[PDB]
């Protein structure tokens, strides 16, 4: 979190937190209910972002559901949708976190190894989530959807 | 723990590759550490 | 002339290293007295599991003979 | 570490020994098949990330052990695993090549039982990721090779079970 | 042996066997027949070699011989010439290995303090081996004899 | 060449040559006529080996001439035969140098991340390679064809 | 550092050439002369502590260089010279097994005319240092090798002159 | 460490009591032995050489031990062991001039027993190789330092059995 | 002591005493009489030293004993006085050992910190120390005054 | 010296000089005018000290000065009392300094290196020590002697 | 480093002199002034404190060097300060014991001067602060050690500028 | 200066200056603060210049410090920095000015003259130049290291 990312620096200076380290705090957790709202309305539209986000990917890159491609067949495709939904729900995570802690360790640190291995484009994958962020930043009314599109482009950004 | 430290010439820090290149095999270690019995100079030639 | 005998196993959670490493993480060293706050500590912000300790060199009783 | 010619001049060594006749057919043995395993060793090189996106997929993903609560979930520690793997399969390679499995306890198994323990990695898991790239390799090296790479992989499946 | 010397440096880059650190272990293979068959050749001639060698030594230094020499008298000539035995068997194991290796942890690494304190004249030492390399030398061809000399000059070496 | 790489160890292990050492040299330089007489093959063929690779190459894996394909079009395509061209001149580099010292500097270390900012597909690529591995072997005598054949899958070794 | 394997390999890479004729013969050049540099190798690595030996004897010591006011007077300073000498045989020796002077550039002469400027190091007796040992190794290698061996201790000493 | 001084003081320290009559015994005992101690040293330090070869003449070579098979067997492993006997000779001599033991467990006793068994290294043996090092030392030194000097050499070895 | 710290210096060296370390061992021990007068007698007045120096310190400082001092109240002044004896204490241990190691480890090495935690102002401390040589000194002989004294302004110079 | 000594002790640790370092620097600057006297005496008798110390020699080593001796003939021999005359200054110096480090810098660090070269039986230089030793201590009051005798059994020690 | 001892020895060395007459002068000469030396090191060393603090007074604060734009703003910076101050005043108490400058050269002037101009370190302020030191010195140390003492304080002074 | 040498030029043809002309003495003003900064940079380190300058003359040309040299002796060598001294601050004059015009007046007419009679070898005073040249370059940015530079090259220049 904030706090995590933070608290850590006071226990390596073997001290009390800041008054500046504080404030952030006491900022941050003035700014949790807007979060909470934002991870709630992704969190209740998960299965349309998924999907749409799914064909937004597939036009703008199809040949990987063809004879030759990473995700040919229904069950190859049962599953890049599945690793779409995954890397949605950790963006809800970040969002309510307020940083990349938890994301990070759990879908980006051995990633790019991982998707490397199994020889999948990783700018295929990442059109993917960029096309999740607009069928989600379409379900939130102005403010909600640039404060979930934050995390979108984060996971965006990581995965490269 | 346990790797046996080597040269470096890293890229980062600006600056420090070639203030590194420069420190470590570039320029050796000139000056005798003891004080004891200082080399005189005027004899460069070993004639026989 | 203290020298404690820690062992500890610490997991390398940041990067996934491709060469090596078992010794780096599962090893019993003693480490001079001066130094093992230190040492823990670093062992603990990496997440590391500090499996045992012991005095091993010191008497375990003090003051004079100890600081040295 | 030692090699199957080193085995024998460390044996004979410490007893202080000239090498005498049945030593000597030792190592007649290990000439004979230094030309399959150094064709052998180069297939396997080449042809490893091939040779790993094998083993993973008849015996490690696709499980619960990729889902969440499972040792292999997180790219993090999908990467640790099969990082790992590829040092089985290398090192296997290396015990193979010498005729010794000397170096499989030097720098693989010693501790790993217990760090594996520590860590909470599932043994049986790994055991099975290393008697499938096993399958894998014997089938890929063909019989001249077959079952003296496969005897440096039963070597380290069952150094951890 | 070439072997483990090949392997040894190849496990410290993390990486594998290259195409160079190969072919001399095929060279070695092809070697190690003919290599055998040297030692095995020393190996049939040992006393005879030791003796000669022991002679030819103490032509050349008598001093070790005398009243003040460390091998001076039956029984420390005795355990002068069984050292000379060592040695040849040592070179016998560094040939059929194709790498000195072994012969280095068991008779050079450590030979200098061991003999100071015997008070043993090294440099005499490497003479009674170039006494060995003379006569072993003469039991075998030109090639083989070359070949088994790279040894002898080792050890000759090492004592310095 | 075995020598770069023969001589490394001993400068770093601040020492002469081992017999070792020496020997597969000796032996390398030796196969220095018909090392040389297979690098001639490889070069009076270079342009035919390649278009010839090429054929294959898109055969086992078209897609890449195709709309949303990395080599679509005749000089993306003009490209593509042209680092075919690149590689096999390394390779005869290396079967002259008898190591992959030139092959690596030049072709393969910094490969990963060359090719990752082309988006050219990597793994399409090694197929590519092993394609000029069938034909180059089919103009070389059994010997001289496996000779030539470790440094082509060293290639496909570094490669991926 | 390079070597004549690798020289030929860089000097064609930064034209892009493959290798051609005049690059084939040149590598042929050097393989042909392989066997007596590693033979040559080994006499000066075994003869190394007389070859410095003989090499002081005749060009540096019985003279004002070792008495009070000479830079090798001291144990100290007699140590760092004959030490600086095993640097200059061995590496010569490098030089003429890799058939190439590169190294002797890269990792012995480079600076080295300063340092010694600064430390006061005689400069000119180094040199008959260096042409002595050279001297005493010609004699010990033999026919096959001694112009090969003579070149890069000749090297070592136009490069401080 | 201590020595016979510091252990007073750490003793009465540890009660917070200022030196009284019993405590100025103890030290005077010390100091009045003092000059005896430092001739016993300046013996065994200028023979040191010289009583580790006729130790180990008298108590570790010309046997099974110096054989193939023996753990003195191999110029490694005879380097390795009197090098130890070095340690114990040196560490003595500072015990005895201490007039404490202490140092003897701190810095060479802890561990080692179990460290001799780690590598094999035979106990009773090596317990010979100290008594026979005494024995040289308490001719040398002669009957004004030759109890004192014993002693430590005897907390050695009853410190390995 | 003395003897503790040429040892240690001698063994972190791994070798015998120098001729220099053997001297002063030598000195040193010649002296052993003599420094046990120099406790005895300073033991002897103990009661009398620490109140002498009580009086001085207080007249120089009637500040630690007054309203907002460290030292104000009859059982803040009496704990201040068995710091003192304390200190005289280790002066005695320190002229008997011929050097500071044991004064060190007991009440110099984290003095600072116990002090600034009690709110203890130092440099009166030390003040507390020069009016206990005072009146020491004048117990001694104008020779053992000297050696005395060393000890004293040792700890006046560790608190600084 | 005893001051160099103490001083780069000090400045290692940061600090000012311990009671025990002044100490040992008093007790040393006492005995100034009897060192200088102990030098004197010698530097008076030193071609007579390094004569007797050569016949002492040759009488129990007349091998060196023999066919295969390393002092074998006249100037083999002049050079070898020469050496003892180094020997015997470098003494006086560390007398004067009441440490090694002069005696340490000028002749024994590299003296195993110099005389393995010349292959010169250090031994026996330890030996021509030992009889300079017995020449210089006839020559001095007991008590001088023995101040003397310390620096004599460095150098043989040291030569060890 | 070299002390007034040292300084003689080494300066007979080069020339392989056994001392004599004008040698052995010279070490009285250092020696029948010892014992001062070390009283005024004692004195020195117990009031480092308030010598720093009398000096500064004098020479540094109270000025626009404190204030805002001045080099000795900030707590950081006045720390830094001091703490120079405490190194100059303890080596020159080094370079009195050893009644030698060299100390000083060694390990303070090298380089420090362009250390100074490349933080932007006033150096005509720190001199001040030097001489300042030096007063306070005088005054406590007495008749006998003051010109001693004073000099080493010069000599670091002249240094800088 | 830059002023003295244009003016001079105009007075000659007896016509005002031009206004191109009105270039360098414009360039000359802006360049003279910062000539002015080089010159006091310069005199900070006059003494470690000159000393250093030595030091690297002596060593390249020991000879005028030998028994038939201009500089032998420790007063013939005093005399011999000295002029270095000079020569320095001539180079800091002429920096300043823009223009090396008083240094010719003040130090090269008459020099040769000068040295001949005193018999001081002239090419090995240039040497001393460029030494020095070396030193204060070490001390200066590479813009006002250059422009320094010029001047010492003149002198070195003006001494041939
Ligand atoms: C050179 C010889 C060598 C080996 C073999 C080695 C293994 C090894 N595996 C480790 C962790 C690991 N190993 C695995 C392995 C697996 N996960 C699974 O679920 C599967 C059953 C299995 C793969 C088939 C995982 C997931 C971790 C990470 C544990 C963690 O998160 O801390 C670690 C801890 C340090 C690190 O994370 O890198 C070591 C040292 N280290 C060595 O030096
Ligand atoms: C929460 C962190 C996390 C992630 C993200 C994760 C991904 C992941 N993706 C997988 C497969 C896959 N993933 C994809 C994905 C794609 N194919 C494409 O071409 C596109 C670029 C992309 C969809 C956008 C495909 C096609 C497979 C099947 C590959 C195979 O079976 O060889 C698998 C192996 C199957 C399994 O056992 O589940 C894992 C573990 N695992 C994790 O623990
Ligand atoms: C000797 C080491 C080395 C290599 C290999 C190298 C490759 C290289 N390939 C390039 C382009 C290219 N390379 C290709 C290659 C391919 N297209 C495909 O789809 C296939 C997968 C593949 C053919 C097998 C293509 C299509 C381009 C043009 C890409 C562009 O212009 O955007 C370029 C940029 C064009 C140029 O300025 O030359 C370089 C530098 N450069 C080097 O220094
Ligand atoms: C001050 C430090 C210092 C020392 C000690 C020193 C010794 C020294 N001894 C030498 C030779 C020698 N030294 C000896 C000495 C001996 N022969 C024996 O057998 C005896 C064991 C021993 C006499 C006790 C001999 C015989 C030579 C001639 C060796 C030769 O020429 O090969 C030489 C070479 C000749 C020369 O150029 O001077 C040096 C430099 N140099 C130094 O800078
Ligand atoms: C790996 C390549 C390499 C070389 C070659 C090398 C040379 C080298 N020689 C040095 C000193 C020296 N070199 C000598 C050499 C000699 N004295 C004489 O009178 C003779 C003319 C000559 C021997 C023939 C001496 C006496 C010193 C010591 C100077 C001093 O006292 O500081 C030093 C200064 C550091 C030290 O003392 O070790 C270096 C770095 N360093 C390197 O890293
Ligand atoms: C395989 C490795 C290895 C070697 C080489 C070895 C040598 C060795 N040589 C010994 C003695 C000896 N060695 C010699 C040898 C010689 N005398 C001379 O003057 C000549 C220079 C030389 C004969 C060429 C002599 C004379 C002794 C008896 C010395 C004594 O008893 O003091 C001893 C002690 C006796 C024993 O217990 O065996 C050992 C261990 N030990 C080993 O483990
Ligand atoms: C902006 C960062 C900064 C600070 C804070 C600072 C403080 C500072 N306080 C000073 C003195 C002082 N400061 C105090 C302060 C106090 N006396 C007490 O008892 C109280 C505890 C406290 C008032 C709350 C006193 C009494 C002096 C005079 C001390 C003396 O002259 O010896 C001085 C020396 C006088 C001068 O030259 O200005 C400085 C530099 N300098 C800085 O650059």
């Amino acid at each position: 979190s904030v706090l995590t990312k933070a608290i850590v620096n006071a226990d390596a200076e073997a001290r009390y937190l800041s008054p500046g380290e504080l404030d952030r705090i006491k900022s941050f957790v003035a700014s949790g209910e807007r979060r909470l709202r934002i991870a709630q309305t992704l969190t209740e539209a998960r299965e349309r972002i998924v999907k749409q986000a799914g064909d937004q990917l597939f036009q703008i890159r199809p040949d990987v559901v063809s004879p030759g491609g990473n995700a040919y067949g229904e069950k190859m495709t049962a599953l890049c949708l599945r690793d779409l939904d995954y890397y949605l729900r950790l963006v809800t995570y970040g969002i309510v976190a307020g940083d990349v802690t938890p994301i990070e360790e759990i879908g980006i640190i051995g990633v790019k190894e991982m998707y490397n291995s199994l020889q999948t484009p990783i700018p295929a994958v990442a059109e993917g989530v960029r096309a999740m962020k607009n069928v989600a930043t379409s379900l939130l009314s102005g403010d909600d959807a640039a404060e979930a599109g934050f995390y979108f482009d984060y996971l965006v950004g990581a995965m490269q | 723990e346990d790797i046996v430290p080597y040269r470096r010439y890293p890229t980062l820090p600006a600056g420090n590759y070639r203030a590194s290149v420069r420190v470590n095999d570039e320029e050796l270690i000139s000056q005798s550490w003891s004080s004891l019995s200082p080399t005189y100079t005027g004899y460069q030639y070993v004639t026989r | 002339s203290r020298y404690f005998k820690v062992t500890a196993c610490i997991p390398s959670l940041k990067r996934v290293r491709t060469g090596r490493e078992l010794q780096n993480t599962f090893f019993t060293k003693l480490v001079p007295y001066e130094n093992w706050f230190t040492e823990q500590q670093r062992i603990q912000k990496a997440g590391g599991k500090v499996l045992s300790v012991k005095l091993f060199t010191g008497v375990q009783g003090a003051n004079t003979g100890v600081g040295a | 570490m030692q090699d199957a010619i080193t085995a024998v001049i460390n044996n004979y060594d410490v007893q202080g020994k000239y090498l005498d006749g049945a030593a000597l057919d030792k190592l007649k043995a290990y000439f004979t098949t230094g030309a399959v395993r150094v064709r052998a060793a180069a297939v396997i090189s080449s042809n490893a990330t091939t040779i790993i996106k094998e083993a993973a997929a008849k015996a490690l993903i696709y499980s619960d052990l990729t889902r969440p609560g499972g040792n292999m979930y997180t790219t993090r520690r999908y990467a640790a695993c099969i990082r790992d793997m590829d040092y089985f399969l290398r090192y296997a390679t290396y015990a193979m090549l010498a005729g010794d499995p000397s170096i499989l306890d030097e720098r693989v198994l010693n501790g790993l039982k217990e760090t594996y323990n520590s860590l909470g990695v599932p043994i049986a898991a790994t055991v099975g990721g290393i008697q499938a790239m096993k399958e894998v390799v014997g089938g890929l090296v063909g019989p001249d090779a077959a079952k003296e790479a496969s005897i440096y992989f039963d070597y380290l499946s069952s150094g951890l079970s």
